[PDB]
DNA sequence: GGCCGCTCAATTGGTCGTAGACAGCTCTAGCACCGCTTAAACGCACGTACGCGCTGTCCCCCGCGTTTTAACCGCCAAGGGGATTACTCCCTAGTCTCCAGGCACGTGTCAGATATATACATCCTGTGCATGTAC
DNA sequence: GTACATGCACAGGATGTATATATCTGACACGTGCCTGGAGACTAGGGAGTAATCCCCTTGGCGGTTAAAACGCGGGGGACAGCGCGTACGTGCGTTTAAGCGGTGCTAGAGCTGTCTACGACCAATTGAGCGGCC
């Protein structure tokens, strides 16, 4: 149900602060929450397709990773 | 007749050019593989993990630190202008960010 | 020649543009849509 | 059963070819197992292409020599190619 | 003296590397966005931490461009305004 | 008698060529009877609704020779073909109608 | 030599899709790069598929992923019907 | 008709019948020059096929379009309605294009 | 030098295509850096192509794949 | 009010145990890699012909140098909205745990789907010619 | 008002096809044991909330100079023929890599011993502020 909402404040903050930003307008903090759900929702979507094609119930760190590699925004060290 | 030598060695490599001529065979990267193209990769490999390892060395041993760990290998590949091109578009697993701060946020 | 047809399509555009009353692309059929924009307007409308 | 089948004991080799007191973390070789991965699918993947735009069956040394001139940026690609250039010549002899 | 520990605190988390977000929120949030692509799903452990580490690196790189974007408008405080122009430049969406 | 793969699945799409190009391409050493039937398929869809549209804007802009432009119009105006095709390249198609606003007279 | 290409086929298809109509040999150029693209794309995404699963063959099943995995939105959803049909009408007439 | 006519109009008109028509907007000749003095800094003595330095062309100003509509949009953000040389800087740091 | 003959209205062309307004004056000279930049990639990638296929002329497909390759896809040429 | 000598309540110090986590073995065993076959087809060398691209001579509309001028930038001044920061109080995230169940993996076995050898025929690509669309 | 570009008619070669053949891949049903989902108990680190206040952004106002738009001038971009250097082919050829079947090297798993850092805790010294003695 909620859990969009359970990114807290503070980590929007704190995952806004590593990028080096000085100020966040409190606006900031919902459209964020809308912006990484899009993300999650590309990738999980794509990663759950490599999933239901295995023919298997378990995404596993491969599956996530392939989808990543199939976005152009590549990641190491979780397999492949 | 026999004792083999590994093809590896007879390249003067580290890295493992059986391993990389049955990779390039079974890829399906084409239906036939020269016998020269896994000696040359297997050296290409053998150059760019040196280079990233020499740097990732440095970015250690400057820290202090005598092991590797992934922060030790992003802090060498965005410190330098011909990998960071390279891995463009990678994500380090557990390797943080480069350190900097734009010149505008800088107090007073 | 016709051409004066798309002079005054000129016209006609920079009358509306003079008057401020266009969309925010600054440019001027549901029989005509594919089954798929059938579809994602039926979406649309949901 | 089933093998991992990753580089890391020559991805170890090599550390311990340049800085020979230095160590990996498991984590810093499961990066370096990734890296090495990717860049062969990489280089080998523009190698396929290569041989399909001239219509060869083939991938040769040739063909990996333009991939890595293609695929890697500045001083790495003339480095590789220096490299590359001498593993075969060592092994043609 | 504000903004200066803001300040401060960018050099903290600049220094640090592990994850910025609450595991069981990301946990719930990854189970959450995929029970309308399928229902009944198991998730690897490890799986969600490597999406994790997408996310985190996918969000810093976000606002390491809304910086630039924000501070090419002459403020140091982001906005929704600032997210809008990057997202569109990165022709994301 | 014989009837080709295309007319026995109904597609104009050449399912003998597309099963020649999977088998040929190095995609794979074995490529499955169905295969070439169901992309062929997909690429019949994706040329006859480019075409649909641009015929469509090809008529709505009072012409019946199709041109790189109509092609351009109906690729970006409908978002599902301006992510498909997304960061590609049309020769000569232009760009799509658009005054940004703000720049736009009061 | 003989430029095989997809043109009489995609010329086919609009003379179905719009009969009165007619296309240029610039647009028959970017129709058959656009297929070509949309081909290399597809297949180069099966092969992937192949491999991640340590399959050899190409099954229809290998496409099906491969499309609604490179196609966005309802696109996907549609083509997918397209080839569903497609394969249905092949398997069913022997 | 008029005389002077005023300022920014004539540049909406140009937007209108510049996006409108797809002429290639560089002279031909001067790209098809250009071109080979970036050849001779990588290999001499090159030909090139007339359709080849004529994609390059098309890819160049497909390209610079697609640059030039980014750019726009940052001037119109920063509360400008002129471009200026720091937001094609940006606009290429934001892409991932250099820097 | 040829790049000065990227000319000043064909930059002001080039860029109201794509919308602006009102340009400044430094726009003329500095895009031409840009353009120059984009070139010395596609140029150095074809040129590759075509020195590995032991050709001596740069052909449509050498440079299609090339803007292949830099993942800006140019349809109408060749394939 | 000012000095100093015992008391007992005070930090700061050094050696032990352990756990994370490599590190270097150290097997040891099972499986890929290497070698040496015989075979056959790719790519190479090398002519030959033809497109095709340089390098050539005519020419108008576009490029461009100069001019005014007006609308936009950049600068500044003022002010109230809003983000920081500093606590405070609470809760839910982290953890480790155990069940206990689901399912990913593996292996034995099968059959059906696919490679491939080859003989026909029908499809579609190069040419040529007819005629209407965009300009 | 015109004719270049598409659109249709035809030949013919190549490739798509039907059929028979052989087989190995993928599908299926079996078990092993891995490990993930749920649900619980407790601590306490991070989060939500608030009040206080500073300063940032927004706005409005101004002057300066910069780009636009107009203008006349003239140069060079756009469009037509001649040579020859390539690019695509055809052939003949031999070197190269595949396939196949062995023997050994080596690599992965598992396990172990081993440090060895690095982090708490205890054991054993000492230092000092707390105070009475004295005149």
């Amino acid at each position: 149900r909620d859990n969009i909402q359970g990114i807290t404040k503070p980590a929007i903050r704190r995952l806004a602060r590593r990028g080096g930003v000085k100020r966040i307008s409190g606006l900031i903090y919902e459209e964020t929450r809308g912006v990484l759900k899009v993300f999650l929702e590309n990738v999980i979507r794509d990663a759950v397709t490599y999933t239901e094609h295995a023919k298997r119930k378990t995404v596993t760190a491969m599956d996530v990773v392939y989808a990543l590699k199939r976005q152009g925004r590549t990641l190491y060290g979780f397999g492949g | 007749r026999a004792k083999a030598k590994t093809r590896s060695s007879r390249a003067g490599l580290q890295f493992p050019v059986g391993r990389v001529h049955r990779l390039l065979r079974k890829g399906n990267y084409s239906e036939r593989v020269g016998a020269g193209a896994p000696v040359y990769l297997a050296a290409v490999l053998e150059y760019l993990t040196a280079e990233i390892l020499e740097l990732a060395g440095n970015a250690a041993r400057d820290n202090k630190k005598t092991r590797i760990i992934p922060r030790h290998l992003q802090l060498a590949i965005r410190n330098d202008e011909e990998l960071n091109k390279l891995l463009g578009r990678v994500t380090i697993a557990q390797g943080g960010v480069l350190p900097n701060i734009q010149a505008v946020l800088l107090p007073k | 020649g016709l051409g004066g047809q798309e002079e005054e399509e000129e016209q006609r555009w920079l009358d509306a543009l003079e008057k401020g009353e266009l969309d925010d692309n600054g440019d001027l059929n549901e029989r005509l849509l594919t089954a798929r924009q059938r579809a994602l307007l039926q979406k649309a409308r949901s | 059963r089933s093998r991992k089948e990753s580089y890391s004991i020559y991805v170890y080799k090599v550390l311990k070819q340049v800085h020979p007191d230095t160590g990996i973390s498991s984590k810093a070789m499961g990066i370096m197992n990734s890296f090495v991965n990717d860049i062969f699918e990489r280089i080998a993947g523009e190698a396929s292409r290569l041989a399909h735009y001239n219509k060869r069956s083939t991938i040769t040394s040739r063909e990996i020599q333009t991939a890595v001139r293609l695929l890697l940026p500045g001083e790495l690609a003339k480095h590789a190619v220096s490299e590359g250039t001498k593993a075969v010549t060592k092994y043609t002899s | 003296r504000p903004g200066t520990v803001a300040l401060r605190e960018i050099r903290r988390y600049q220094k640090s590397t592990e994850l910025l977000i609450r595991k069981l929120p990301f946990q719930r949030l990854v189970r959450e966005i995929a029970q309308d692509f399928k229902t009944d799903l198991r998730f690897q452990s490890s799986a969600v931490m490597a999406l994790q580490e997408a996310c985190e690196a996918y969000l810093v790189g976000l606002f390491e461009d809304t910086n630039l974007c924000a501070i090419h408008a002459k403020r140091v405080t982001i906005m929704p305004k600032d997210i809008q122009l990057a997202r569109r430049i990165r022709g994301e969406r």
